[PDB]
């Protein structure tokens, strides 16, 4: 039943007494299910040390990863080209997959294109495929460039693009001087952040690599600048900001701001904005390549160092206090232009910040997860607030990645109690924050659960979960945030300075139990 | 308006593409004629997407695990490949559960082999026997265990079957191998018949000697509804309310055993012909068990649909069901009374999957509402036999619509509202037009059956009407 | 009854020209056979149907959509001695997926029924390099029983086998399937009877049949028909016959002990030499 | 300098023992050359290195984590002659997927630095049954400009060779590899030379020096050597200089015109018969 007046969605519909019932005489009757003393026993068990060490020893069952597959990342990078159509070789369900993941994210039109490989296809090759999809997609959607990746399929069966494509100019389905860069983006190597830097790769590679006779470093007097998997609106916003601000000039290759953040008015806008080919046909002019996200951009700096001929600076992500200088000062030495009075400014505003929640950041332990750049800028700055991040975890972290936080983590007083982990899904983390209970969690939405399951041992057991990182599917308008520069740093603080005092004003708002330290002034 | 200027928008927006391409997707395009008898002469469906035209449709993958295996609660469902796939898919589909998730329910878990390179090149099937070990390492509550087949296993020719079997025996669990590999069919269709074919083979016959389920002659099962919001469990308390006993539910809410006593049930409720017809015809064919197409999409036919199965059953199931209809008599009537006012005479287009399309066209109608275009990604040709009775006269049917020729056929029409999936919520929400979620219900819900259509109008109210879409234009623009 | 038997055996070693001269000489001896050819070339029934297959499983899906819009009779034809035969397509070289077209051809014959006949032979023709499992789908569960490799005297050829043998024991562990033998076809290096005997008895399993190497059966093949059909009296002929009820009746069935390289190196040093 | 060769041709036609001589008798020119091993049975590199390369680069990536993690110096290793040595690895017949570790072990060797200077020669010895795409990863752009294609007088040999050129017809058109000529394995047939040239001639290229059939050879190679190691003054290493010869000084690089199926069966009724 329903009153008109206040109707009830699902919740909490289901709560009321004849659903319940219904519910309860379907357990009953037909489900069959473990009585409620087993489940309990089980998710205690479930929640103890012995279950880690089982969960740890895993080789073979992977339980909620915290990474996605390279055309994932391919697609996003393609994204940040002007007029340009991401196109992905293979399987179209990978196509709605990558579109849903994100629409569901950016809350925004995601354009994207398969060429529909069937079984067929699977059997004889997607020439053909390609061929058709490449002439239909640039009739239909009149991109001024095509970026084409590959699902796995086309991966496994060795699905030659640089010949297909070929293939399909020399036969007239597209014209000749269409540009239609590609990068072969194997799902079962690495992960999004892979492709991300295997698409530009390959961009960068058909604008750049037959036409190196006459560039000349330094001619343009601009500073290259690459983003990396970036899902933060904000963060492009701020390098911009930042950049011109100090009158440095600089080309952000792979600017997908624009088309992830059209307005309302009337009109869709299938593209906005992004790189233009004359940007990076003049990139090998720049006086340098500065890597935003160096450690998932490898392949990039191979390239850059070997064809353009820069000599890439030894940069962390621009995250917190240090390494936004350390950012700043490289940029300075690389431009010539001196680090303006408004950025000092913003630097000595970030640090009063500090010093005013220093207090409550202090001693705060954490357990973090994304991918590798974002994670260790995050741990690096926790430790310049005085915060511990104890359980450090990113999936489709490396060896060497590894090694580089561990030292970063040596180098503080508050990374002593800290652990990296690479290659353990959520799974792991939500046994470790049973076992060794830190007093929040940053990551993305799928920390939800382990926040629930936390939940589930009990209020004084429950961890809760600050929503930084990618994806962020369960809140709104929160991909428009920043989290590099002065200003990400500050916007980072503020969220968890206020996430620690909103969870203190849950815990002290009973009245005449803990109400006693329900202070108005914190 | 008008059957021309539609056959002519049609041909207009076909102008654009090559000539191949056009002369397939023209094909897919029609008006819609009640003076047809079979809609081979008037759309044809169910065929190959023409490539880099930025197609809605899913993959076997999505259709089997997304869709048919995802939802049963006490299985674990391991998406056998590389990492994408079950990302993706990871709790996106809002299939209503009650359980205690990574103990004894694993729905909105992500449980995957996380294929690397190493695993192409040399097989998997060792470590998906490994991954099996682990599972029951660590999850020793789960009733059962799904292997769902990502792009790579269909290809590389791992023994999932073998593995599957090996591994059942030694553990006494039941192991389904899906061969639902995304490049297999088309769409999801081909992925809900691998699905409800791996249901028949390792599921649905493991009680067939036995007896100790006592069964009662009102025993109905509810196929082909996945508690999207909580539609079943709405849709459930319906059923039982006049007498009957729901056994199972599929698989929406669904347990293994019920799937196992769906064979003791005496009727079959099927709302999704598309995805589980196939099971059906098993069923009905190997136990005998009727199945009959109903429909609780607002009251016209969730009454309608009631009546007609209280007509299969006795004189008490009849009069239980006629109490139901005069009880939530006056709840929807006052829900028609507050909110057809506010949505009379609004014109609603349409794009889901493949029941959908044509199965709300009467909850509509109940506001006032009319449809003047719906297709299908995936529908065959039954399903558009079925849409013709529906839809009203001269209004747009396409399947497997592109973007270009949706966002077309949207400008051209103009509807007040657009009913369909996330991939075309912000493209529609930006040209000004009110958009509904149709797959997920715009995280609301449920819409079947009386309470669901309370909330299906409330719903349909609140973002028809919303304030914000007459504020898209600027002030200081004509 | 219907036994079900695979050609393996090295690539260009004549398990094609083997198996359709021995189908041939069955259909003689009033054995109703079945050919499917799980090769990307179309070649394992040029003989028997007289003509390069025109109708592979492969291409009649693609040129009707999907393979689930596809019916037996458009790819199953009878030749020789009314031998039923069906050919697994693929793609031409270095294109696409050969494995996942015998995968899609086995599965579509499994679904439509193609066996349920009076059928007491069905031979799977595989190619040499089978480099993933597609190629070994013929010998999964409810497949083909019996396993017959061919071989030659050239040290190539043993190492070979020994790695089909290699890629067999997982199957024959995790099914039914066993190595029938081993059939020997002339290549007259040195000594060719000693060496596979040899490699045979290494393995556990025995040398059903040794076939000499005589031009008959090019000349044969250049006409597109069996040595059978094209000289019933030449040696060769009375060869296949007799290779054919040694099959018949064969009754050894052994997993393989695949030796390793150095076991391998040592028999052909000690048996390869004058 | 660096000239990249593939070398394909039907199943067994003897691609690995002709690449290995000829390897041998270029080495024993000065020149340096690097052999390369598409097959997952690696088995090119015996009659080089007197033994069977262990280490490959699929076995040493899996075993080491991935192939980002492995040296050059760990696959890459000297033999008879100076001629570098590496293989690319791969399963057991009949599982996983061996094309996949061919493109990437392709993929290692060219980021590593493999193709250094100081390299006159880069012989892909690839498998017979080109089944996917992952095997013709020698003849993809910028990686091998010659394709030598083995065949010999049988129907089965020509067609092969036929298919084969079928199918790098699309690589040839994509970007630079040609086809440099058909190297001929004599396997004792009527009119074999005939065939071989009226064949060469209708795809339009040439027959590159008829390798006659001797034993020499199979004892030279169950020695673990090729023939030039074991009999520099026997015939057949003579005939392999002669080949090495003619390999260096040519110049007939096309795009092969494939002949239908029936064009194969009138050319092997005009040179294959009598
Ligand atoms: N006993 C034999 N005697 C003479 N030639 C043979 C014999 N067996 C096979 N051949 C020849 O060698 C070639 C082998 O080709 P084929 O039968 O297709 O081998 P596979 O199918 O294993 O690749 C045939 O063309 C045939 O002319
Ligand atoms: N000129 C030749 N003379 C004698 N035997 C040869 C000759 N060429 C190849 N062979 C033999 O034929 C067999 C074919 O094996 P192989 O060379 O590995 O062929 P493939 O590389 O095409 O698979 C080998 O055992 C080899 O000893
Ligand atoms: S199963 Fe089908 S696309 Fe019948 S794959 Fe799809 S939860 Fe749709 S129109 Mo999403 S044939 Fe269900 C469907 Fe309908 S996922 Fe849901 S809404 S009634
Ligand atoms: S059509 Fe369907 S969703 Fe696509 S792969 Fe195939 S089963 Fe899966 Fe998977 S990991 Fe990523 S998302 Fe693909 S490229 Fe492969
Ligand atoms: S090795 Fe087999 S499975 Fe892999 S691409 Fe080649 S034919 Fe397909
Ligand atoms: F052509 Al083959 F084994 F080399 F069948
Ligand atoms: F049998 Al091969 F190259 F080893 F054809
Ligand atoms: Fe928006
Ligand atoms: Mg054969
Ligand atoms: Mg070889």
């Amino acid at each position: 039943s329903q009153q008109v007046d206040k109707i009830k969605a699902s919740y909490p519909l289901f709560l009321d007494q004849d659903y319940k019932d219904m519910l309860a005489k379907k357990r009953d009757g037909f489900e069959e299910k473990y009585p409620q003393d087993k489940i309990d026993e089980v998710f205690q068990w479930t929640t103890t040390k012995e279950y880690q060490e089982l969960n740890f020893q895993r080789e073979a069952l992977t339980v909620n990863p915290a990474k996605a597959c390279q055309p994932l990342g391919a697609v996003l990078c393609a994204l940040g080209f002007e007029k340009t159509m991401p196109y992905v070789h293979g399987s179209q369900g990978c196509v709605a997959y990558f579109r849903s993941y994100f629409n569901r994210h950016f809350r925004e039109p995601v354009s994207c294109v398969s060429d529909s490989m069937t079984e067929d296809a699977a059997v004889f090759g997607g020439q053909q495929n390609m061929k058709d999809g490449l002439q239909n997609c640039k009739a239909t959607y009149k991109p001024d460039m095509i970026a084409v990746s590959t699902t796995c399929m086309a991966e496994v069966i060795g699905d030659d693009l640089n010949a297909f494509i070929n293939n399909s100019k020399k036969e007239g389905f597209i014209p000749d001087e269409f540009p239609v860069p590609f990068a072969h983006t194997p799902s079962f190597v690495g992960s999004h952040v892979t492709g991300w830097d295997n698409m530009f790769e390959g961009i960068a590679r058909y604008f750049t690599l037959k036409s190196m006779d006459d560039k000349v470093v330094g001619s343009n007097k601009k500073i290259n600048i690459v983003p990396g998997f970036e899902t933060y609106l904000g963060n492009f916003r701020v390098i911009k900001r930042m950049l011109s601000e100090m009158g440095v000039g600089y080309s952000l290759l792979s600017d997908p701001e624009e088309v992830l953040d059209t307005p309302a008015d009337g009109q869709f806008r299938m593209y906005a904005g992004g790189t233009t080919q004359e940007e990076m046909k003049d990139a090998p002019n720049a006086l340098n390549t500065v890597l935003l996200q160096p450690w998932h951009l490898e392949k990039t700096k191979k390239f850059v160092e070997g064809t353009w001929k820069h000599e890439v600076p030894k940069l962390n992500i621009p995250m917190g206090l240090d390494w936004t200088d350390e950012f700043l000062m490289k940029v300075s030495e690389i431009s010539g232009q001196p680090i303006p009075a408004s950025l000092t400014k913003e630097r000595g505003r970030l640090v009063d910040m500090m010093t005013d929640s220093h207090t409550w950041l202090h001693g705060k332990r954490f357990a973090l997860w994304g991918d590798p750049d974002f994670v260790m800028g995050l741990v690096k700055f926790l430790l310049e607030l005085g915060c511990e991040p104890v359980h450090i975890l990113c999936h489709n972290g490396n060896k060497r990645w590894k090694k580089a936080v561990d030292a970063i983590l040596a180098a503080s007083p508050y990374g002593k109690n800290a652990t990296v982990y690479i290659g353990k899904d959520l799974w792991h983390l939500r046994s470790l924050v049973f076992t060794d209970k830190p007093d929040f969690m940053i990551g993305n939405s799928y920390g939800k659960f382990i926040q629930r399951d936390t939940l589930h041992k009990g209020k004084e057991f429950e961890v809760p979960l600050i929503r930084i990182g990618f994806p962020i599917f369960d809140r709104h308008h929160l991909h428009r945030s920043t989290t590099l520069g002065y200003e990400g740093a500050m916007q980072i603080l503020t969220t968890l300075v206020n996430s620690i005092l909103e969870r203190l004003d849950e815990e002290t708002r009973g009245m005449q139990a803990t109400d006693y330290n329900h202070d108005l002034v914190r | 308006m008008s059957r021309e200027e539609v056959e002519s928008l049609i041909q207009e927006v076909l102008e654009v593409y090559p000539e191949k391409a056009r002369k397939d997707r023209n094909k897919h395009l029609a008006v819609n004629d009640p003076a047809v008898t079979q809609s081979k002469k008037c759309i044809i469906s169910n065929k190959k997407s023409q490539p880099g035209l930025m197609t809605i449709r899913g993959c076997a993958y999505a259709g089997s695990k997304g869709v048919v295996w995802g939802p049963i609660k006490d299985m674990i469902h391991i998406s056998h490949g590389p990492v994408g796939c079950g990302q993706y898919s990871r709790a996106g589909r809002r299939n209503y559960y009650i359980g205690t998730t990574g103990v004894n329910a694993f729905v909105t878990m992500n449980f995957t082999s996380d294929f690397q390179e190493k695993d192409i090149v040399f097989g998997g099937d060792k470590k998906l026997a490994k991954l099996i070990d682990e599972v029951e390492t660590l999850f020793p509550l789960n009733k059962g265990i799904s292997v769902q087949s990502e792009c790579p296993i269909g290809l590389i020719g791992d023994d999932i079957e073998s593995v599957s079997k090996v591994k059942g025996a030694e553990l006494s669990k039941t192991i389904v191998p899906v061969r639902c590999e995304g490049f297999r069919g088309v769409s999801q269709s081909l992925g809900h018949h691998i699905a409800n074919d791996a249901v028949r083979d390792w599921v649905l016959g493991k009680r067939d000697e036995d007896t100790t389920f006592a069964s009662t002659p009102y025993d109905v099962a509810i196929i082909g509804d996945y508690n999207i919001g909580g539609d079943a469990w709405s849709s459930r308390i319906l059923l039982e309310e006049m007498g009957l006993r729901c056994v199972a539910q599929w698989s929406g809410d669904g347990s293994i055993s019920e799937i196992e006593l769906t064979p003791k049930v005496k009727l079959n409720l099927v709302h999704c012909y598309r995805s589980m017809n196939y099971i059906s015809r098993h069923m009905e064919e190997k136990y005998g068990i009727p199945w009959m197409e109903y429909n609780f999409f607002g009251p016209t036919k969730t009454i309608e649909s009631l009546r007609a199965i209280a007509a299969k059953f006795d004189e008490s199931i009849q009069k239980k069901c006629e109490e139901v209809i005069a009880k939530y008599k006056p709840e929807w009537e006052a829900v028609v009374a507050k909110y057809r006012p506010r949505l009379e005479g609004k014109r609603v287009m349409l794009y889901i999957g493949g029941l959908r399309p044509r199965h709300v066209i009467g909850a509509y109608e109940d506001l006032g509402m009319e449809v003047v275009g719906t297709g299908y990604e995936f529908a065959h040709n039954d399903d558009y036999d079925r849409t013709m009775k529906e839809m009203g006269d001269s209004t747009l049917l396409y399947d497997d619509v592109t973007g270009y020729e949706f966002e077309e056929f949207v400008k051209r029409i103009k509807p007040d509202l657009i009913g369909s999936g996330i991939k075309e919520k912000f493209i529609f929400q930006k040209m000004g037009i009110p958009f509904r979620e149709m797959h997920s219900w715009d995280y609301s819900g449920p819409y079947h059956g009386f309470d669901g259509f309370a909330i299906f109008a409330r719903d349909m109210d609140m973002t028809l009407n919303n304030p914000c879409w007459k504020k898209l234009q600027a002030p200081w623009e004509a | 009854a219907m036994r079900q038997c695979a050609i393996y055996g090295k690539g260009g070693i004549g398990k094609s020209t083997t198996t359709q001269n021995l189908v041939a000489a069955l259909a003689e001896m009033g054995k109703k056979v079945m050919i499917v050819g799980c090769d990307p070339k179309a070649d394992s029934t040029r003989l028997i149907l007289h003509s390069k297959a025109q109708n592979t499983i492969m291409e009649m899906a693609a040129e009707a959509g999907t393979v689930e819009d596809l019916e037996l009779e458009d790819v199953l034809k009878a030749g020789y001695g009314g031998v039923k035969c069906v050919e697994s397509g693929g793609p031409e070289p270095g294109v696409g997926c050969a494995g996942r077209g015998v995968i899609t051809a086995i599965n579509f014959l499994e679904e439509e029924g193609a066996y349920e006949d009076d059928l007491d032979f069905v031979f799977y023709d595989v190619l040499g390099d089978v480099v993933c499992g597609g190629f070994a789908m013929p010998i999964r569960e409810n497949k083909a029983q019996e396993i017959y490799i061919v071989c030659s005297g050239e040290m190539m050829a043993m190492y070979a086998a020994n790695n089909i043998s290699k890629g067999i024991v997982k199957y024959a562990n995790s099914g039914s399937v066993r190595l029938g033998g081993l059939i020997c076809n002339s290549r007259n290096t040195d000594r060719e009877d000693e060496l596979i005997i040899a490699l045979a008895n290494k393995l556990g399993t025995q040398m059903i049949h040794f076939v000499p190497r005589d031009n008959v059966v090019q000349r044969a093949e250049i006409r597109r028909m069996t040595v059978i059909e094209y000289d019933p009296k030449a040696k060769q002929a009375d060869e296949y016959r007799a290779l054919a009820r040694k099959v018949v009746d064969n009754k050894l069935l052994v997993i393989p002990n695949p030796i390793t390289m150095d076991e391998l190196e040592e028999l052909l040093m000690e048996f390869g030499i004058m």
